[PDB]
RNA sequence: CGCGACCUCAGAUCAGACGUGGCGACCCGCUGAAUUUAAGCAUAUUAGUCAGCGGAGGAAAAGAAACUAACCAGGAUUCCCUCAGUAACGGCGAGUGAACAGGGAAGAGCCCAGCGCCGAAUCCCCGCCCCGCGGCGGGGCGCGGGAAAUGUGGCGUACGGAAGACCCACUCCCCGGCGCCGGGGGGCCCAAGUCCUUCUGAUCGAGGCCCAGCCCGUGGACGGUGUGAGGCCGGUAGCGGCCCCCGGCGCGCCGGGCCCGGGUCUUCCCGGAGUCGGGUUGCUUGGGAAUGCAGCCCAAAGCGGGUGGUAAACUCCAUCUAAGGCUAAAUACCGGCACGAGACCGAUAGUCAACAAGUACCGUAAGGGAAAGUUGAAAAGAACUUUGAAGAGAGAGUUCAAGAGGGCGUGAAACCGUUAAGAGGUAAACGGGUGGGGUCCGCGCAGUCCGCCCGGAGGAUUCAACCCGGCGGCCGGUCCGGCCGUGCCGGCGGGGCGGAUCUCCCGCUCCCGUCGGCGGGGGACCGCCCCCCGGCCGGCGACCGGCCGCCGCCGGGCGCAUUUCCACCG
RNA sequence: AGUCUAACACGUGCGCGAGUCGGGGGCUACGAAAGCCGCCGUGGCGCAAUGAAGGUGAAGGCCGGCGGCGCCGCCGGCCGAGGUGGGAUCCCGAGGCCUUCCAGUCCGCCGAGGGCGCACCACCGGCCCGUCUCGCCCGCCGCGCCGGGGAGGUGGAGCACG
RNA sequence: CGGUCCUGACGUGCGAAUCGGUCGUCCGACCUGGGUAUAGGGGCGAAAGACUAAUCGAACCAUCUAGUAGCUGGUUCCCUC
RNA sequence: CGGGCCCAUACCCGGCCGUCGCUGGCAGUCGGCAGAGCGAGAAAGAGAGUGGCGCGGACGCUACGCCGCGACGAGUAGGAGGGCCGCUGCGGUGAGCCUUGAAGCCUAGGGCGCGGGCCCGGGUGGAGCCGCCGCAGGUGCAGAUCUUGGUGGUAGUAGCAAAUAUUCAAACGAGAACUUUGAAGGCCGAAGUGGAGAAGGGUUCCAUGUGAACAGCAGUUGAACAUGGGUCAGUCGGUCCUGA
RNA sequence: GACUCUUAGCGGUGGAUCACUCGGCUCGUGCGUCGAUGAAGAACGCAGCUAGCUGCGAGAAUUAAUGUGAAUUGCAGGUUGAUCAUCGACACUUCGAACGCACUUGCGGCCCCGGGUUCCUCCCGGGGCUACGCCUGUCUGAGCGUCGCU
């Protein structure tokens, strides 16, 4: 809010006496807004409770670490089918999850052989339930240019560029993003992994390069390696009824008193 | 009023100190304009470096620091007549000077003196009328290869 | 999506320039499609209305297939007349009911040089969009 | 006495110029409080801050050491990080409080006076002629007039400079005009459904448009149009098009200024005074036996002078050269001209001001200062009949709606009128328990069903088994073939990365083609990783192919009715 | 009508870890976002304390001999980074857990008694800096108002496998 | 021109000081219009701390200022321990 | 002094709700490839080996879940936990809702929750709205002689009482206590309730028309409202002079 | 039956809620421009019917020119370019630093024109000048100021 805001009249309270509540009042004239109350939060007019500021801490920071280790996440919920249909992409006709196509594709320059490409991909139900998402959103946001809202598509990750963002651009729900600058904002969207992602061959390849294995560091940063697994064996089921486990228990009691 | 065991503390904010407040909202615009500025000035002087003058190797002041080299302001002049530049002329193909610097080792001046040697060595110098080449300045083969470096020029590293 | 930095994608900055827009912009709004014949014959899709153009009516109350001649350009209101849309009023005097331009197909345009540059104009800057295009 | 110079000083409506005042968000120079904190209060703090005065610009100010340091030294100014809440200051209380070095953004340096040497070699103005002319300039001509020797111009400034001599080298600089070669402001433009049917007062709604899943898409931002539109309109994308005006980077031309350098040796030359510094007083600073500034008094020197954070004498070093001047960039911006955006407010909010808001109004004046948005899609804003003087009604009509009738969207509460019901001498009202009556609900009014079996009536492609074909699940103690390892061992293998692990050549400098030094490139070794080959371990339950075996399911036959299944009845 | 900014303290969650952090700078519609830099880690905090300061700055013992029993140095070699008590857990195991009865084999379990002891707690020793007392030895480019060392008390926001 | 007494009227009045009767002075230190001078820690005062635009034992206007208050008032949903 | 009798939220038995504790139980749903168990006073095996037809078996386990045993339940100032309590905006999600009707509003309608509150039905209304996972905040009122706006009882009440006073007839007019005309009776009484100016007001002055609003009753009237008109200088004054 | 209370339906008063938004607030970007050649600000006037707001200046809801190309509109009126936008030519009332002296809009002076005169003076109208400080140059001067000649 403006910073004097509130605080443009001269007033001052009438004092004790006048059967008046102390606050302070308009000095004088012959008009409406005369003795009527000026500052303080509870009259009307007049500076409100604590005044926002523009030096509010509007910004966080975040280590380069956990930045990555949360990059390394997604892309590992990215290459689950029931993380994925459960973020509620209609992914069930996708031949192979990590979707991979030849690097031919980097060269599209059209909206019509793009589309071509995700029919015959069959990941044409996704941008269908995007069209049916489309809607008007709710509340004061809409005189803000916050007007309309839509579903978040599939994600197209390419190497570097030959007019594909120019092909894709036009499609509602697709976002295009370079391999070596993934970011989370676009990876997860609201906070939720798995986000139905399509890559060229290319930028698979280079992925890999990028984010380092677990014996060989990440040539493309300085320092990097992939963070560690606390718990190697996550199929619980099959630890509990393994024999050397099932061995070494005392008999149940499920007798009920 | 302080109460059990805590750290008592001296805050500098006794005098009007919201009426100045310097944000930085304006840091990301701040670093755009300076590297359009930066692009600007690189392309604006075509062929030469786009850091400006080579500059010399230097001592750091203290005890602290005196282990370790670094970028002066310009060469001295001691420097220049043991290298056989001008003074007058090292400004114009682009070598840093000033008649501050003194010379109280011959390492160091001998240092900066072969630093000088190498760039003078190294630099490829254009006719100023192209139709008509001169003593000092390189042939065609040369022209045509001359291309910015980025960075320093000669970089120091100890 | 938009990208050039120095047009609005604000709604109130748009509706404020369309309502307070002058004269010589109302013409440029008050356009309306040539109809299929013509539009074939011209290669132009729409031409700003003139005062004395023969013209339909595709939707409302008063939409039908009779052909009608302009008779105002309300550029005010942003309303066109027509020389048979109209109502009854209680008197028993007739006043004509405006209508939206976009709402309405063009027939038969009234032609003089300057209407022929605006035609020649459009159809050659879609010759070589289509000729960029192809 | 008169006349003529110079010097100081006057009057001009003399010829030609210049200043004034405004805004003031940012900047420069003065002046300068008190609320407040110290739990009182006087030093201190608030605070060199508000108020007051003066002066500018697109930025201002600062700025090329009378510097920092004490190191193997750095090197104009300004800004950012850190130094650092540190050294220091403080009724040593409350509180206050820098700088150096380091890393960066930017990066550019110069000019006088003085000492000297050049026949004042210098500048301004009036008149003619030629050209240029909306930044009053270039050239030729005047026995034209002034300024200036009480000092103009050239060389020259602390980084040294000048002059002479001896060697080497050079004819690539700049401008006044002309002509030619390819970012900014403006204007006009450039894709595709009003397709079929069906909702509605009105469609932009809903369904469809095949095997080209209607059409465009480098255009699916937005706004308008009778709700809710990528394709109706303006627009949006495009290194898309055309048409106007302006600048720079280049080109040759005509003319103009200037005939310009470096190295060595020698001889000469070399600096800013009522200023520095000292005493005292007052303010100021973190600056403390005085950081900076100012007043008064004293008042310099030239191997001098200042500084070297504790006063003073002596003695050595280090480091600059004050008392004259100019200078872009990085930097600041709640005013102004245009803009773009927002996890902001949504008419008691957000600016006081969404509207004829600094307005109406109030005060003698300085000044104070509001309330106030919404008919409908379109006025289609109610013709006409009738009672009344009329406001105002009863009919008629528009509209989808007057249940939208000109302060008219929706229309709550307080408060009021009327209708219906109930009740009424301890004010009303309230909690617990019942009873009575109402308005409504159950669309209650013949009462639940769901499986197995027995019996009675019926009807089927109809069961089991078998054959063919397809798919799937589990296996082969130890089927054949693959892939993978946060697996390993082999290698007379081929490499990329790293090492504060070793050691052939090149560049630099130190020597009378040489001994020996430094930097760099070359190779060895070690460690990691990828790939080609081989051999074992494990996995394929985050990671399988074929064959065989069993089982299961499905489709089709063959089965034809004491089987199986459908619907009724007791 | 308990808000925002800054500081601090503790408690919780996350990443890395004796290290950690680019926040300033730089390179590449949403995007003023994101990604990257390592000879951009300058720097901050931590890895060392103590003294006003000049400064100093965190284990010892044994074996055998020479000299001035023992102690010191030349030596060589070896052990080598505390102890007591309580300590969750872990380790060993006198014997034993039946289907007729005997013997003995493998797995598993229970258990008298006995141990190696995490974290932490108490106590006793030890080491570093300041200070005090008592004392004699050692070194040399400068033999000195030089430098170093020991024994015993005591002061510290210390060390004692981060 | 002024304002004694009725301590009368009125006292949400005719009036934020008015009304009635009764009263003081009425050639003077007299009453009065316009012009003019004196401005806030100042003026001016036959002096009551009187007057200085309904405000005077320090006017009024804006700002410092959202001044401080160990002191009054208020402080917004539920359940569970 | 004796028997009997009456009742508190106390005590006893029983049901239900929550909290605490047992840091209790359950991965054993191991099914024709099968063999149903771990509750009972007293440690530890439904231990392994070596020699003497018919194709069948309920629910369960959002493990942040479900289930079982006991005990316990006051509360201001204050602390903590849980909210599938509530409000506004943002990121994801609901192939969510919506002109065959959204938000909002009213409701003697049906219900759910201990409660905060919520969901349906009816009416009105006419264009947008919501559920779940996270994020953010100018986020919940009965009080502050609280601010702004509106409305009550008082209440058709107090009041429309300073200065002597009205009456008859007619005219216009829809309408006359108040307008006008005529007549009568009165007052101011020449220091006036008269005739004219200065300061100040600024069109109030004049004619016509109207009677929405105003003139504290009414008005055919007005200093109201709307149309139009009106201020004439050498000799009135400013202009000029000087005074404090 | 009156009056009073509660409840509901309807109708009043009132403008809450909901939905709208040509308005603000905040952030960022580019530019970063007043005046004696008369600024900011004030006053008064201007439309066929016009009060306020807006625009304009006796050429007064605008002229000229360029671009666009058939309107403005509440009511009248009469394409060889209506209306809008741009804006480079022209024009721009009285005050205001405000400039002849004062601030009534009062009183002048000098010069040149047209009426008068037939310049002979008056008088009328019009036009151009008439401020302070200051710089350079010019003209006219002053001084028992320093001199030189006679
Ligand atoms: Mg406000
Ligand atoms: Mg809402
Ligand atoms: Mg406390
Ligand atoms: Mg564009
Ligand atoms: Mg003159
Ligand atoms: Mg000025
Ligand atoms: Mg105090
Ligand atoms: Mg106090
Ligand atoms: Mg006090
Ligand atoms: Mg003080
Ligand atoms: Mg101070
Ligand atoms: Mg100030
Ligand atoms: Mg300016
Ligand atoms: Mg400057
Ligand atoms: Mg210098
Ligand atoms: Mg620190
Ligand atoms: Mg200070
Ligand atoms: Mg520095
Ligand atoms: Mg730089
Ligand atoms: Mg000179
Ligand atoms: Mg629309
Ligand atoms: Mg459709
Ligand atoms: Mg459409
Ligand atoms: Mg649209
Ligand atoms: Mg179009
Ligand atoms: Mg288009
Ligand atoms: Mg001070
Ligand atoms: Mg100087
Ligand atoms: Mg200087
Ligand atoms: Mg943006
Ligand atoms: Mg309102
Ligand atoms: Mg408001
Ligand atoms: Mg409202
Ligand atoms: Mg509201
Ligand atoms: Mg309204
Ligand atoms: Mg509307
Ligand atoms: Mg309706
Ligand atoms: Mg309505
Ligand atoms: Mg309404
Ligand atoms: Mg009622
Ligand atoms: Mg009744
Ligand atoms: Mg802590
Ligand atoms: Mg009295
Ligand atoms: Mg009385
Ligand atoms: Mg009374
Ligand atoms: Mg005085
Ligand atoms: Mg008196
Ligand atoms: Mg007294
Ligand atoms: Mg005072
Ligand atoms: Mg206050
Ligand atoms: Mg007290
Ligand atoms: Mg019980
Ligand atoms: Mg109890
Ligand atoms: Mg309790
Ligand atoms: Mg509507
Ligand atoms: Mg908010
Ligand atoms: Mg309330
Ligand atoms: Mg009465
Ligand atoms: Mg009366
Ligand atoms: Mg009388
Ligand atoms: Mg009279
Ligand atoms: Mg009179
Ligand atoms: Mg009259
Ligand atoms: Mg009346
Ligand atoms: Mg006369
Ligand atoms: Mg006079
Ligand atoms: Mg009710
Ligand atoms: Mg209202
Ligand atoms: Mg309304
Ligand atoms: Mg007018
Ligand atoms: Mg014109
Ligand atoms: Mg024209
Ligand atoms: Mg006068």
């Amino acid at each position: 809010v403006s910073e004097l805001a509130g605080h443009q009249t001269s007033a001052e309270s009438w004092g004790t006496g006048r059967a008046v509540a102390r606050i302070p009042r308009v000095r004088g004239g012959g008009t409406h807004r005369s003795g009527q109350g000026a500052f303080g939060n509870m009259c009307r007019g007049g500076r409100m409770f604590a005044p926002t500021k523009t030096w509010r801490r509007w910004h966080r920071r975040v280590n380069t670490t956990q930045k990555r280790y949360a990059i390394c996440s997604a892309l590992a919920a990215s290459a689950l089918p029931a993380l994925v249909m459960s973020k509620g992409h209609r992914i069930e006709e996708v031949p192979e999850l990590p979707l991979v196509v030849e690097d031919k594709v980097e060269g599209y320059k059209k909206t019509k052989e793009a589309v071509l490409l995700l029919k015959k991909l069959k990941a044409w139900n996704d941008i269908k339930k995007v069209y049916a998402s489309q809607r008007m959103r709710a509340g004061k946001g809409k005189m803000r240019n916050r007007r309309r809202i839509q579903r978040r598509g599939p994600c197209v990750i390419y190497n570097e560029d030959n007019g594909i963002v120019k092909a894709f651009r036009n499609i509602p729900g697709i976002t295009l993003l370079n391999v070596t600058k993934l970011n989370i904002l676009k990876l997860a969207p609201g906070g939720h992994v798995g986000r139905f992602c399509i890559w060229t061959e290319s930028a698979f390849r280079k992925l890999d390069d990028l984010y380092g294995t677990w014996r060989k560091a990440a040539s493309l940063k300085s320092n990097y390696n992939l963070p560690m697994h606390k718990m190697l064996n996550t199929d619980l089921s099959r630890i509990l009824k393994s024999p050397e486990i099932q061995r070494a228990l005392r008999a149940p009691r499920k007798k009920i008193h | 009023a302080p109460s059990r065991n805590g750290m008592i503390l001296k805050p500098h904010f006794h005098k009007d100190w919201q009426r100045r407040v310097a944000t930085w909202f304006n840091q990301p615009a701040r670093k755009i304009r300076r590297r359009k500025a930066r692009q600007a000035r690189a392309r604006r002087i075509a062929p030469r470096p786009a850091a400006g003058p080579i500059r010399p190797i230097v001592r750091c002041p203290t005890v602290r620091y005196h282990t370790k080299v670094r970028a002066g302001r310009g060469f001295s002049l001691e420097e220049l007549r043991v290298a056989g530049i001008h003074k007058k002329v090292a400004r114009t193909i682009g070598i840093s000077v000033d008649p501050r610097r003194r010379n109280k080792s011959t390492e160091s001046l001998q240092a900066n003196v072969q630093r000088l040697k190498e760039y003078r060595s190294k630099l490829v110098l254009f006719p100023r009328k192209p139709s008509a080449p001169k003593k000092g300045d390189s042939s065609a083969e040369e022209l045509k290869l001359a291309t910015q470096l980025t960075g320093p020029v000669m970089p120091i590293r100890n | 999506m938009k990208f050039n930095p120095f047009v609005t994608s604000d709604r109130s900055k748009n509706r404020k320039r369309h309502f307070n827009a002058p004269s010589h912009i109302r013409r440029k709004i008050m356009s309306s499609p040539l109809s299929k014949e013509l539009r074939q014959k011209y290669n132009v899709r729409s031409m700003p209305i003139r005062k004395d153009d023969e013209v339909q009516v595709v939707r409302g109350h008063y939409k039908g297939q009779q052909i009608g001649k302009v008779v105002q350009v309300y550029r005010k209101k942003y309303v066109i007349y027509i020389e048979r849309v109209q109502r009854e009023k209680a008197n028993g005097t007739t006043v004509h009911v405006g209508i939206h331009p976009s709402k309405v197909v063009i027939t038969r345009l009234k032609l003089d040089k300057d209407r022929k540059k605006i035609l020649e104009r459009k159809a050659k800057s879609r010759q070589v969009g289509k000729e960029k295009g192809k």
